RNA sequence: AACGUGUCGCGAUGGAUGACUUGGCUUCCUAUUUCGUUGAAGAACGCAGUAAAGUGCGAUAAGUGGUAUCAAUUGCAGAAUCAUUC
RNA sequence: GAUGUGGCCUGGAGGUUAGGACGAAGCUUAUGGCGUGAGCCUAAGAUGGACCGGCCUCUAGUGCAGAUCUUGGUUGGCGUAGCAAAGAUCUAACGGAGAUAUACUCAACAUGCAACGUUGGAUACUGGAGCGGGGAAGGAUUUCGUGCCAACGGCACUCGUA
RNA sequence: AAGUUUGAAAAGCACUUUGGAAAGAGAGUGAAAUAGAACCUGAAGUCGUGACAAAGACAAUGGAAGUACCUCCAUUUCAAC
């Protein structure tokens, strides 16, 4: 599994920088479902990206 | 269609250049004895709905109906003659036309026109 | 004329450790740098390039020529020399063979062999036949497929 | 590729081979040799000794310039290496022979390697660049390996 | 220095595509192609090179009216009756 | 001992040789036989149900029309007619 | 250096005489025999699959060991020289065929090594004249997603501008 | 540069088994698969393998004579011959 399109996604939609991105290393699976800009969001409000 | 000449390149190349209503007529078969003094015709070009008999190869003596004259391969495809691929699948096999002989003529108005023209009587 | 020359090519000289043959200009291709316009290199000028002036035909005197036809003639009037060539006349009455002049009203192919199988001539036209074969090496990819062997020769008194 | 020997008894006997295994063929010919007379088991632990770097591959014919190792005595030589990607390619052709023999209802625990033979398969071609604007050819060996075992 | 390191110094192009022949032979700064001599009405033709003619000589190409001329002269510029 | 050497049997690598030849070369002949502003030669871009190159073709685009021919094309698919012309 | 040779050999032509699917050409040889020799002939092929031999004459692009000869292939050197500028990586989990992969004996060490992609930690580097963010020239789909590891990225890849 | 020149016909190897795959081992087709796929024939050179021959260091090869061992070669002989 990779998760780069994630944080790619979870970069640009932060406005930051790949260091200050956080993926948590639990929820892989939930983060990989995400594909979509509108994914990516919902898994930062749920926490899953800091 | 005046093939064969002085020249072996020359006529090698016309026969396997030729174009379609040229490989019909190469593509043909002797009549058997019964049509050929009915018609007074040594042979005739192989079409599709023609009963044939094998004369020569693997599959002689074996009777069919013509279902394809392919004439870019230079064989006919006989419904009776074919065998089995590996996974059990029937397969036809190709025949060249001059390796069988015609039993029965599928006869149209312009077929007509042919036998009655080459009517050597 | 042209063949195998058709090419810029200049020898490279004998500053670099390669022979001092002409050899291909430019790059990128298999061809770079290959000898040229040898008779020794591939895709070079072969040695001394034929000509159409070459002597083809012959000039024979006249009187040699008649000469010439006189004595086969008169040897083809003794049997030993004509089996000697090859010949099955076996059977045959007489040397030389005359018949008669009634063969140039034939129309049928048939008489025409009923007449040879009469006068015993059959038998050359047999070795004939029975001589044909596909000609042995490249003249069968000519035009020259098929062999025979020579058999008797049936002279008129004209063109009928 | 077809095999080189037959086996004495065919039917007691199972064949294994690969062709154009993209390894170094000097490596694998050093690897699959040492095992020509010996036991499959016995083989097999060798190969997981020579990649735990207990017991080294003997390299008797391509050897030239090649470091000595104490490992190497048990074999009457002083050069010896551990090819890890001969070994590992070795040790699927002995799996694979050992599948043949159960197959064919042999037991693997009495089967005797009696041919191993290694050929210098077909050359893959790559470049390399040189000093002056030189380019240099970069070869690739690979092998041709085929190898049967009968019932002791 | 030369070689190498000049080989970084080219910049641009002398010659682009030419509208006539697409040879990419048509000099930028003179306007005028190099393997055609476009925009002058004739074009180049040397005979210390035929193998550049017969390169850009007629039948190269698709002859697309010459053949159809070609076949009405063969057949006397036949037309219905 | 081991490397190494030599021979034979069998394999690998490597594509010579023979057979094959719809190509080339060369020599003859025939003729209501010689392009274009009525836009040529050449260049470019496109066109197939499936289609990169090549070939053919030009938005009527692997072709429309007419004559002859007389049951196909064909890798797959599609297809009124199984046929005096339509 | 000259000359001679019912002297040898090769492609083709005119004649003649034969062979071949019960195996032609070609190819292979501790297959022998013959010839001072060039070479010829037979035997075997657990070789080949369709042409071809002898003799007289004619004819020519007719005989190779080497021209720093031409083209193609191979080869010892050789698993050798080396793959050392730009400092530096470590750890766990997950992912993956890429494992923790075992005749007998035998508890695990002494018999499956090495190397990976991602995420989280740790350590450090670039230090705004940047391995930062955009443009021209040049390139022209290298951009993006999914799949995929044959060949390529001179080690490696599950990664990639493949 | 490059003949796709497999075979008479794709009949172009179903199915089983091992392998992640490539492929291997079986099994089939075919007269032939060492005709398995850009596949007719498959030389030389070089290499692997099994068997055997031996061999110090005279670099190896070569010449002439024997001998030891081998020989799917040839020829002769086998009875008062
Ligand atoms: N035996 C020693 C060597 O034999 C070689 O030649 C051998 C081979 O070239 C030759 O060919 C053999 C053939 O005899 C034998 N009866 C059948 C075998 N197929 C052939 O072998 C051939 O085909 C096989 C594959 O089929 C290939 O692996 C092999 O490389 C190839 N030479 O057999 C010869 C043996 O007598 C060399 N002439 C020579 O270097 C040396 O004397
Ligand atoms: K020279
Ligand atoms: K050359
Ligand atoms: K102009
Ligand atoms: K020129
Ligand atoms: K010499
Ligand atoms: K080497
Ligand atoms: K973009
Ligand atoms: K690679
Ligand atoms: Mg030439
Ligand atoms: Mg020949
Ligand atoms: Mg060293
Ligand atoms: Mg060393
Ligand atoms: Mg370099
Ligand atoms: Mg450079
Ligand atoms: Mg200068
Ligand atoms: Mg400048
Ligand atoms: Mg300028
Ligand atoms: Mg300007
Ligand atoms: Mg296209
Ligand atoms: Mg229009
Ligand atoms: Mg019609
Ligand atoms: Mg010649
Ligand atoms: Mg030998
Ligand atoms: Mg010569
Ligand atoms: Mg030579
Ligand atoms: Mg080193
Ligand atoms: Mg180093
Ligand atoms: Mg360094
Ligand atoms: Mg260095
Ligand atoms: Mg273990
Ligand atoms: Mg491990
Ligand atoms: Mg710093
Ligand atoms: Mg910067
Ligand atoms: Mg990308
Ligand atoms: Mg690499
Ligand atoms: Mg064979
Ligand atoms: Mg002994
Ligand atoms: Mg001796
Ligand atoms: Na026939
Ligand atoms: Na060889
Ligand atoms: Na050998
Ligand atoms: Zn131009």
């Amino acid at each position: 599994v990779s998760l780069k399109l994630q944080a790619r996604l979870a970069s640009s939609i932060l406005g930051c920088g790949r260091a200050r991105v956080w993926l948590d290393p639990n929820e892989a699976v939930e983060i990989q479902n995400a594909n979509s800009r509108k994914s990516v969001r919902k898994l930062i409000k749920d926490g899953f990206i800091i | 269609a005046s093939i064969k000449c002085g020249s072996r390149r020359k006529a090698r190349r016309a026969h396997f250049q030729a174009p379609s209503h040229v490989r019909r007529v190469l593509m043909s078969a002797p009549l058997s004895k019964e049509l050929r003094a009915k018609y007074n015709v040594r042979a005739m070009p192989v079409r599709k709905d023609d009963e044939v008999i094998v004369k020569r190869g693997t599959f002689k003596g074996r009777e069919g109906k013509v279902t394809a004259c392919y004439r870019l391969k230079w064989v006919i495809l006989i419904d009776k003659v074919n065998r089995e691929k590996a996974n059990g699948s029937t397969v036809a096999v190709g025949i060249h036309p001059s390796n069988v002989e015609i039993t029965k003529l599928k006869l149209t108005h312009h077929r007509k026109s042919i036998l009655e023209r080459k009517d050597r009587s | 004329r042209l063949s195998g020359m058709n090419h810029s090519a200049h020898s490279w000289g004998t500053g670099r450790a390669v022979a001092r043959i002409p050899r291909i200009s430019g790059g990128g291709t298999s061809t770079s740098g290959a000898g040229a316009f040898g008779n020794m290199c591939r895709g070079g000028r072969m040695f001394a390039p034929t000509k159409i002036f070459r002597r083809w035909h012959r000039k024979i005197n006249l009187h040699q020529k008649r000469f010439a036809v006189v004595s086969a003639l008169a040897a083809s009037s003794v049997p030993s020399l004509v089996m000697s060539r090859g010949h099955q006349i076996g059977n045959v009455p007489e040397v030389p063979l005359v018949v008669e002049d009634s063969i140039q009203g034939y129309e049928k192919t048939k008489e025409a062999m009923a007449f040879l199988k009469a006068i015993a001539a059959i038998d050359d036209v047999n070795r004939v036949n029975d001589s044909r074969e596909i000609r042995a090496g490249r003249g069968k990819m000519r035009n020259r497929r098929y062999v025979a062997r020579r058999g008797p020769m049936l002279v008129m008194p004209n063109n009928k | 590729t077809h095999y080189s020997r037959k086996p004495q008894v065919s039917s007691k006997s199972a064949k294994a081979k690969v062709s154009d295994l993209r390894c170094h063929y000097k490596n694998t010919f050093e690897t699959a040799n040492v095992i020509n007379g010996m036991p499959l088991r016995k083989a097999q632990q060798l190969y997981r000794q020579v990649l735990a770097k207990t017991r080294c591959i003997p390299f008797k014919r391509y050897n030239g310039k090649i470091g000595r190792t104490a490992q190497a005595k048990e074999w009457g030589q002083t050069k010896g290496r551990w090819p890890r990607k001969s070994v590992v390619a070795m040790m699927s052709l002995l799996k694979n022979a050992e599948a043949n023999a159960i197959e064919k209802g042999l037991d693997p625990n009495q089967m005797v390697i009696k041919h191993v033979q290694v050929d210098q398969a077909a050359r893959m071609r790559r470049r390399t660049y040189r000093a002056h604007g030189r380019i240099t050819p970069y070869m690739c060996s690979p092998c041709h390996v085929q190898l049967f075992m009968s019932e002791k | 220095t030369k070689g190498t390191t000049s080989m970084g110094q080219r910049h641009g192009r002398t010659h682009i595509l030419c509208r006539r022949c697409g040879r990419n032979s048509y000099h930028v700064q003179w306007e005028r192609c190099a393997a055609c001599a476009y925009p002058r009405a004739s074009r180049r033709r040397y005979n210390w090179s035929v193998k550049a003619i017969k390169r850009r000589r007629t039948g190269t190409g698709r002859c697309r009216y010459l053949k159809v001329v070609n076949r009405r002269i063969a057949n006397h510029f036949k037309t219905p009756k």
